């Protein structure tokens, strides 16, 4: 499923901006 | 009448962003209690203020580090800009000052914590739980794009929720007041409009673009564009195509898809229409804007209150001593802040 492919992955926690 | 309350609006914000406060509080007067939240180049922390027992979140940024990331303009908005503004969902500036080593603004603290904590425990809120939030973005963004400001940031680690279940937009960091396009690629990669990865030259449209990508993920839990990695992820963006869990809504699916326009002269938000082609959507049907400005609108849910100072609906982090250098550091750089 969807959500299981996303709890999987690396991006579940708090994201970091970018910028150059 | 939306438009004469802009009017008064950007009136008492320009005069406050012509003439910005400065250097109203100082260090000790405030005692560390804890660590809300950490990462490039500072923190932000619980704080007391002696002289009235109230508590704050304190922003604490090494100025140093501010240089390095090559931040100084960026920082220099996000005071300038959160000293001027005054809207329900926004949260305020209470005092900012300076020292050798660090500037520091001073917040209300919001003690229900990140809309991002409450969104990954539950898994996915209800569409009338995320219209409930979306309705209060799409005002302030009305509000802060009036005033000639785009956000940049947009996700729930940006939002936090009060007492009255309501939410407060946080994180000034990339908001810029500009006429106009401009070109700094910033943001969070899950959230970045197409025009923003392909060094186009941009505007406020990619506020409503990150709307579109919100609303997705606290209606699906989890963003319209993941992956492993940010350049994935950009491919994802660029490509054209969405798809959406087959319990959205048909209205939520339409709204979702003139927001996640890739082509900007379809791009609800940025059309004749401006704003009100989003206000007047199926999908807000049931939304009365004045109430939710009002506050009179019941919330979704309270958070958990625990007493004053409490802060068990944030995370724990590492905590680390405020050094003072004895020494000034960049003070050029930021001698208007
Ligand atoms: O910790 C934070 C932060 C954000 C940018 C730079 C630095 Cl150094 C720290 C922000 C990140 N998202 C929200 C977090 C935060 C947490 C609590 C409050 C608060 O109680 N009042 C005001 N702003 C906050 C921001």
């Amino acid at each position: 499923t969807t959500y299981a492919d996303f709890i999987a992955s690396g991006r579940t926690g708090r994201r970091n901006a970018i910028h150059d | 009448s939306v438009k004469e309350f802009l009017a008064k609006a950007k009136e008492d914000f320009l005069k406050k962003w012509e003439s910005p406060a400065q250097n109203t509080a100082h260090l000790d007067q405030f005692e560390r209690i804890k660590t809300l939240g950490t990462g490039s180049f500072g923190r932000v922390m619980l704080v007391k203020h002696k002289e009235t027992g109230n508590h704050y979140a304190m922003k604490i940024l090494d100025k140093q580090k501010v240089v390095k990331l090559k931040q100084i303009e960026h920082t220099l908005n996000e005071k300038r800009i959160l000293q001027a503004v005054n809207f329900p969902f926004l949260v305020k500036l209470e005092f900012s000052f300076k020292d050798n080593s660090n500037l520091y603004m001073v917040m209300e603290y919001v003690p229900g914590g990140e809309m991002f904590s409450h969104l990954r425990r539950i898994g996915r809120f209800s569409e009338p739980h995320a219209r409930f939030y979306a309705a209060q973005i799409v005002l302030t963004f009305e509000y802060l794009h009036s005033l000639d400001l785009i956000y940049r940031d947009l996700k729930p680690e940006n939002l936090l929720i009060d007492q009255q279940g309501y939410i407060q937009v946080t994180d000034f960091g990339f908001a810029k007041r500009v006429k106009g396009r401009t070109w700094t690629l910033c943001g969070t990669p899950e959230y970045l409009a197409p025009e923003i990865i392909l060094s186009k030259g941009y505007n406020k449209a990619v506020d409503w673009w990150a709307l579109g990508v919100l609303i997705y993920e606290m209606a699906a839990g989890y963003p319209p564009f993941f992956a492993d990695q940010p350049i994935q992820i950009y491919e994802k963006i660029v490509s054209g195509k969405v798809r959406f869990p087959s319990h959205f809504s048909s209205d939520l699916k339409d709204l979702l898809r003139n927001l996640l326009q890739v082509d900007l002269t379809k791009r609800f938000g940025n059309l004749k229409n401006g704003v009100n082609d989003i206000k007047n959507h199926k999908w807000f049907a049931t939304t009365d804007w004045i109430a939710i400005y009002q506050r009179k609108v019941e919330a979704p849910f309270i958070p958990k209150f625990k007493g004053p100072g409490d802060t068990s609906n944030f995370d724990d982090y590492e905590e680390e001593e405020i050094r003072v250098s004895i020494n000034e550091k960049c003070g050029k750089e930021f001698s208007e802040f």
